[PDB]
RNA sequence: CGGUAAUACGGAGGGCGCGAGCGUUACCCGGAUUCACUGGGCGUAAAGGGCGUGUAGGCGGCCUGGGGCGUCCCAUGUGAAAGACCACGGCUCAACCGUGGGGGAGCGUGGGAUACGCUCAGGCUAGACGGUGGGAGAGGGUGGUGGAAUUCCCGGAGUAGCGGUGAAA
RNA sequence: AACCGGAUUAGAUACCCGGGUAGUCCACGCCCUAAACGAUGCGCGCUAGGUCUCUGGGUCUCCUGGGGGCCGAAGCUAACGCGU
């Protein structure tokens, strides 16, 4: 059925990058949405978008590297080094405004569900609202 | 003048004896062989002949590395037919990497230059004539094109990357660019300016090598014929 | 560490560390991410249940709408004193003391938000199940039947041994 | 298995030889253990390939499912290894 159909997508991400694939599907769903356009405005990703593959909508996910790097291995540098669900179903995570995590000193980011909406940890602080620790970001 | 002179015989080559990331260049699979896009072969070929102008003009140094049958003979021409070092025979270790100390095996080579007409031409305890005029042997055999090499070269080209892995894997160590004529087994990502090609087909090894080699003269004026180098074709 | 050259025992010289103390023993936290929530593991190191069926329980696909229980925000009430913390001060300093300030989870009250989780009401077909057609199989249970071989019984024929072991008995 | 003999051996409650009861076989009911081993719990998604093979389907040098094996990308592991 699938358990997680976020942290499958924060995966599916992850396992397609450490080959260097070009692009990614993952099943589309509204809330999925909402993550990758943080993901694309924050710089990790070139860009998503809505494609039907097999009759049935998916999220063609374009990922993005870095340049072709000197010595023995010449493998790119991850944009994404790091993407980490943190609120899975087994244990649900809230933070409040005042207990938001700052990934990173601040190079990284914190995608971050509330009723204002699916926010970077930033753009929430701002806005000072919590809500459910989605996964982080670097 | 290139366009059909490659897809004379020169395209395509290995079968399924290959390395999905070469999928990128590669056109189609017919009868059981794998065919290799050559609109991709030229988007390269350029981008890598001009390479070799911005550090041939620059009087670079290129050392060639060719040890297939189809290749060694047709290595010591285009090389020799250039000033530029070669490998033909068998590639040692350390020949980039242990470098200083390979080369005091030239240092100890060409002290029987001297001694081939020296006073010590006719003499000296006649077993010792045979054994050190036929250690040069071994030297001449595997350093011909080697002796040259008096520096680090700046470049590295490689006719086939997975037969010469070896070679190559010491030149990324030294970050070495790493220039290669590569087929269906090689991985083009330690290739750093591809010649997408046919590293078997005699015609191919030429047809590409000698053109590369133009360019190197080219880049310092006094072009000549279709070169020294058609082979024992057939 | 000690068995005749002991920087490890006992002593002396010297030196190191503390100092009206210095050691010892007991106990608590630490280091110990060595019960791991933060923060661990299970092929061979300790560690996958002998295998299933499915009870309670945990967990749940894509779209929409209602409710606002989880969750989040604002205000407000509570959070005594002492203590801890920051300042300034009073004993010649300090220990001790005084005055003032600052926070805070948690819970109550009123208001508000709805992305996620929950719930209610509809939808959808990618999960699951089913339909029709086709397939391989020492999967199980019951009855039945076949040839080879061993042992025994009966007959023929035939004679001084067979058997067994490293060799024998 | 046991036990009764014969050997062997310094001894030989053994290994070898000759016998031999329970048992192994069946019916019914118990017992519930094991190196009950892939020493690897179940399910699902994702992440190069080559090769051998069992069993389907298809346009039948190949493709496409479902099994059984080996080598091996990325990665993992203390290593050995593991690696659709």
């Amino acid at each position: 059925m699938l358990t997680d159909p976020i942290a499958d997508m924060l995966t599916r991400i992850r396992n397609a990058t450490r080959v260097y694939k070009e692009s990614t599907d993952v099943p589309a769903s509204r809330f999925k949405e909402e993550i990758l356009r943080i993901l694309a405005r924050e710089g990790f990703i070139k860009g998503y978008e809505r494609v039907d593959v097999d009759g049935k909508p998916y999220l063609r996910v374009y990922l993005k590297y870095g340049p072709r790097r000197q010595g023995p291995d010449p493998r790119p540098e991850q944009v994404i080094h790091h993407i980490r669900r943190i609120s899975k179903p087994g244990r649900r995570v809230y933070v409040g405004v005042k207990e938001i995590p700052r990934v990173r000193r601040g190079l990284g980011i914190a995608i971050l569900s509330t009723s204002k909406g699916v926010l970077t940890d930033r753009e929430a602080r701002k806005l000072g609202v919590g809500g459910e620790l989605i996964c982080e970001v670097w | 003048v290139k366009e059909l002179l490659e897809a004379g015989v020169h395209f395509g080559h290995e079968r399924k004896r290959w390395n999905p990331k070469f999928a990128r260049y590669i056109y189609a699979e017919r009868n059981g062989i794998h065919i290799i896009d050559l609109q991709k072969t030229m988007e390269e070929l350029e981008r890598t002949f001009r390479f070799i102008e911005d550090l041939a003009m620059r009087g670079g140094t290129i050392l060639f590395v060719g040890t297939k049958k189809q290749a060694q003979d047709i290595v010591r021409m285009e090389a020799e037919r250039a000033g530029m070092p070669y490998v033909n025979q068998r590639w040692l270790g350390g020949m980039l990497t242990n470098f200083k100390t390979i080369s005091q095996r030239v240092h100890r080579l060409e002290e029987l230059e001297a001694l081939f007409a020296s006073p010590e031409i006719e003499e000296r305890p006649k077993k010792e004539q045979v054994r050190l005029k036929h250690e040069l042997e071994r030297l001449q055999k595997y350093l011909s094109g080697f002796r040259l090499l008096k520096r680090l070269p700046d470049a590295i080209f490689v006719v086939d990357p997975t037969k010469e892995a070896i070679a190559v894997r010491e030149a990324r160590k030294l970050f070495i660019p790493v220039i290669a004529l590569a087929d269906t087994d090689s991985d083009p990502d330690l290739v750093d300016y591809i010649i997408p090609g046919n590293d078997d087909a005699i015609r191919s090894i030429q047809l590409i090598l000698s053109r590369a080699v133009d360019l190197i003269i080219q880049a310092r004026g006094g072009v000549v014929e279709p070169s020294p180098s058609y082979a024992l074709v057939q």
